[PDB]
């Protein structure tokens, strides 16, 4: 589009953000998960709840396994 | 069974082995083994099925094929002879006092051993009860209470030290609360303990030691609640018994300066001591330390009371050393002694008929010294105390009509009651103070939950029983409903966790007995209150009233219908028998109305409340602020009998219990001589009955009282199976064996971890394994295909399980590696 | 939701995780079974999925929790791909057959004691056509039963 190269002029996972670094945002915009698809992954850590998924509990996992968001980078979230 | 040996009554061992040689209407005739000929009769419901192997023991009594009073007694007996003092019955613990320091079981390495590990995975131990209460406290967010039974010398103290020391070492930052309770115990024992006929050092109050925990489940403090202090002991006792220990400790150990201040003497000189035993406890050495001017005539004649640990002189010094170590000073020590002394003198005040001036009464001349000492010690004026002990005050109206106050002279008997009523209020408030001062040693501002050990005087019956036995046995009947309810709930929850079926369990409820006593308007308690309202209150009228309001009640019968012959001449209006959970108890109703009154009239109530002595005001200075709350409401609660006051306080005990998950320890006392390695069978059996253990064994017969884990049934029967089946793991061994034999589905049930049986079906199972080796061998041959298929699917579905957990790790880590919507 | 007959088969497989017979497991026990069958999870990933089903908070799984611990939003073909992946853990050298030697190795790895003669006895019952080896078609007919 015209708005995509103009927004790019002024100026996606982090584990698989190496292999890349115009042609870079080609396959980044092509394989983008939907809104309703990301709403399934929200019910991931939902033990029970009712739409929610706790506040303090949803954090131990984000620092212990996977692409682990730091303990300092977590304080700048909640 | 059918020729096989049995257990039958024996006077000193409880049960002995024998054979049923004849039968009869209500009796079997048993031929002993040991006597090989000396035959005796025995009621049918008194002989029981015995185990095959009399040399086996088990950690849980449900492993036994028959579970009754006789097999339990023999199981704990064999275990006692190996030093294994602890044995379960389900979740219930049974702790026989060894009377020596058993090595290694109370070590630091053993406390760690039990931490986390659930009940049944470890050997039977008090530590496992402790840990089950903690685990249930934090998970269910529910306060707990371990109810322990047993008379004096049964090891309740040692048991409670083991709980406290386990819970602080495991779940406490330092915390030395167990050591401050023991250092403070001699003080509670003085004002709280007393000599009964059966036990020299006996607690006459429900003590509820409790460790309190914050929101994070960590020890913050301690608390010692107290219930149902026996008030009747204060003013009068039977021979062979005594008042509270403080009185005699003080009459033996006090210095001669103190003896002059308080005007003490030998206990034969005081009304409140002298109707019961007047002797001190002392050995040869301590008798020398007591001055001769303290020894009663009967202590001089008969000599000392003997006990391995009680000593009135030595215990006065140990109590004084206590006061110091807690915090009490020299001023507050003489204070407690001044009120105890003031109670003693009060009792010596007597009365005599007046000159028909609304014929009240007057103080006797001989009792002028009584009044003079009592009054200086209780901070009362002499004249005001003479008027209040001989005259009431009343309104001229009752309704909303206006009425001035008047003075009503009391009769002789009415003045005796007032004098005693003031004595029991004063001692009681003094006891509440001692207990409160113990609690100030380990205080805490705020708490969420608690774990408390509870011991109260157990069920008991003598040759002659009266209102004192009625109240204790009433307290225990309600405590046995609680016990029986919680074991029933524990069983019904175990059959659902294991997945057995709908299987309902039969349950004789004891509510009809508790209703006999405490029902409103028709129970014995309110019929006894009703007699206090008649113009001529009689004990005979009360008793006849009881029999009429309950015509064909299952729990009430006339004295004449007693199985004993000592109650053969008691008339119908001279007693009644109650069918308590533990046994029939013939009560004699003489004096029942007198024992049901301890009301203190307000004029005399207001006299002690506003004493000149600051300390005695402080005994009711909780009552300056708490009457300020009630006062009008507090005067309405002074109209309640000792029967209905007993019910109300007992109901507060039970409500506290109701809101807490309950565990149970049954502390047993193996003998009266305090010696190790002496299992007195008959004494332990009698303990099992009154502690309500036998009642619970009746309950579990209604459900599935026999159960063995798969590993237990594997160890027993692998030797009879082929070498192929013996190689199996315990769970598949049992699954193949249960299917091969083809057992009835209503009798035997294959549960989650254990196989469960109805009454006498573990025995039936055991005979299938031993009576026909050729039949069993053929049934195992017939299931060989099913077993090859079972072993295939076990390993096939286990490999699919690991792959499904591999798929769980990726599926979960796909949303936790697609969380990147946040990072950047 | 699974079948009643599917629950029974996982219940007997749950006994290989729960060796001591207390009806409950930890990551030390369920970890050692995973490692025995070709997998290799670290001491960390399994902590998170324990934390879903365990409502009490303590670190212990009973059977009904173990069922919902491995249950997930599954694709149509996922079910069949897992059954095939199970067969392949049994079949090391990989030629679509399970020999006496290959079945004995999985048995011993899960903690099942048995003679060599007993192993051949199993292979023989599952073996329909009669070539002394278990093909996938026959592996599934035993699983279902
Ligand atoms: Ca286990
Ligand atoms: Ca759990
Ligand atoms: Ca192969
Ligand atoms: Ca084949």
């Amino acid at each position: 589009e015209e708005q995509i190269a103009e927004f790019k002029e002024a100026f996606p996972t982090e584990a698989e953000l190496q292999d890349m670094i115009l042609t870079m945002m080609a396959r980044k915009m092509k394989d983008t998960d939907s809104e309703e698809e990301i709403r399934e992954a929200f019910r991931v850590f939902d033990k029970d709840g009712n739409g929610y998924i706790s506040a303090a509990e949803l954090r131990h996992v984000m620092t212990n396994l996977g692409e682990k968001l730091t303990d300092e980078e977590v304080d700048e979230m909640i | 069974e059918d020729g096989k040996p049995v257990w039958a009554p024996h006077p000193t061992d409880g049960f002995q082995v024998g054979n049923i040689v004849d039968i009869g209407p209500d009796s079997l005739t048993i031929e002993p083994l040991n006597q090989k000929g000396k035959t005796f009769l025995a009621l049918i419901n008194q002989v029981f099925p015995a185990e095959e192997d009399s040399k086996k023991d088990v950690e849980d009594n449900c492993s036994l094929m028959y579970l009754n009073e006789a097999t339990l007694l023999h199981n704990i007996k064999v275990r006692y002879s190996k030093d294994r003092i602890y044995t379960y019955v389900a979740n219930i613990l049974i702790a026989v006092n060894p009377y020596f320091d058993i090595p290694k079981i109370y070590s630091s390495e053993t406390i760690k051993s039990y931490q986390g590990k659930s009940l049944g995975t470890m050997p039977p131990h008090v530590f496992a009860i402790a840990d089950k209460a903690f685990r249930d406290m934090k998970v269910l967010k529910l306060s707990q209470s371990i109810i322990v039974s047993g008379e004096s010398g049964a090891g309740k103290t040692e048991n409670t030290k083991f709980v406290l020391r386990y819970l602080t070492e495991s779940y406490g930052t330092g915390q030395d609360i167990d050591d401050r309770i023991v250092e403070a115990n001699p003080l509670l024992e003085a004002f709280g303990n007393a000599k009964t006929v059966r036990n020299n050092n006996s607690s006459r109050f429900g003590k509820f030691v409790e460790i309190h925990f914050n929101e994070k489940s960590s020890v913050v403090g301690g608390f010692v609640s107290h219930y149902l202090l026996e008030k009747s002991r204060i003013c009068v006792q039977g021979k062979e018994e005594r008042n509270y220990h403080i009185f005699y400790r003080l009459c033996a150990g006090a210095s001669e300066d103190i003896r002059e201040r308080l005007h003490l003497s030998s206990p034969d000189n005081f009304r409140y001591l002298n109707r019961g035993c007047t002797r001190y406890f002392a050995n040869k050495e301590t008798d020398k330390q007591i001055l001769q001017n303290r020894k009663s005539p009967e202590y001089l004649k008969a000599g000392s009371l003997k006990d391995p640990l009680l000593d009135d002189h030595g215990d006065f010094i140990r109590m004084c050393t206590a006061m110091k170590k807690i915090g009490l000073d020299d001023e507050e020590k003489l204070d407690l002694f001044r009120v105890v002394a003031g109670v003693l003198h009060l009792g010596n005040i007597d009365f005599e008929e007046a000159g028909s001036t609304s014929g009240g009464c007057n103080l006797k001349n001989k009792s002028t010294q009584a009044l003079e000492y009592c009054a200086e010690l209780l901070g009362l004026d002499q004249d005001d105390l003479r008027v209040s002990l001989t005259t009431r005050v009343m309104l001229t109206t009752a309704g909303g009509a206006k009425g001035t106050v008047i003075k009503v002279p009391l009769k002789v008997e009415q003045a005796n009651n007032a004098r005693d009523a003031l004595a029991k209020t004063v001692y009681s408030h003094l006891f509440d103070h001692v207990v409160n001062r113990v609690n100030q040693c380990f205080p805490f501002e705020t708490s969420s939950y608690f774990i408390g050990v509870l011991d109260i005087a157990g069920f008991e019956y003598f040759e002659h029983n009266s209102f004192e036995q009625f109240c204790i046995n009433y307290c225990n009947e309600k405590l046995q409903q609680f016990f029986n309810e919680r074991i029933l709930k524990e069983e019904q929850e175990l059959y659902q966790k294991e997945g057995l079926g709908v299987n309902e369990v039969h349950y004789v409820d004891n509510q009809d007995c508790i209703d006999l006593i405490e029902a409103r308007l028709v129970g014995i308690l309110d019929i006894l209150d009703e007699e206090n309202r008649l113009p001529q209150p009689s004990d005979q009228h009360f008793t006849s009233a009881v029999h009429q309001k309950h015509k064909d009640h299952f729990r009430l019968s006339i004295p004449r219908k007693s199985k004993l012959a000592i109650h053969r001449n008691i008339r119908d209006d001279e007693g009644f028998i109650i069918r308590h959970f533990a046994g029939a108890v013939c009560y004699e109703t003489t004096q029942f109305v007198e024992k049901n009154n301890d009301a203190l009239h307000m004029s005399l109530e207001s006299l002690i409340c506003e004493s000149r002595d600051k300390f005695i005001r402080e005994l009711f200075e909780s009552s300056t602020n708490n009457n300020k709350d009630t006062k009008q409401k507090a005067g309405k609660l002074s109209f309640i009998s000792v029967g209905n006051k007993f019910k109300t306080q007992l109901n507060l005990l039970l409500d506290k219990l109701r809101s807490t998950g309950a565990s149970f320890i049954r502390c047993i006392k193996p003998n009266l001589k305090m010696t190790s390695h002496h299992f007195e069978g008959a004494q332990i059996l009698s303990q099992l009955q009154c502690s309500g253990m036998v009642s619970v064994l009746d309950l579990m017969q209604g459900g599935f009282p026999s159960r063995a884990s798969f590993h237990e049934l594997y160890n027993m029967y692998k030797k009879y199976m082929p070498d192929k089946l013996a190689r199996l793991d315990p769970r598949l061994f049992c699954k193949a064996l249960f299917k091969a034999l083809g057992l009835n589905e209503i009798d035997y049930k294959f549960g989650l971890t254990k196989v469960f049986f109805r009454p006498g079906k573990f025995a039936e199972f055991d005979q299938i394994m031993k009576s026909d080796p050729d039949h069993l061998a053929e049934l195992v041959k017939r299931v060989n295909h099913w077993l090859i298929c079972s072993r295939w699917k076990k390993v096939q579905w286990c490999s699919l399980s690991v792959i499904k957990l591999k798929n769980k790790i990726k599926y979960r880590a796909e949303a936790c590696i697609k969380m990147q919507k946040t990072i950047r």
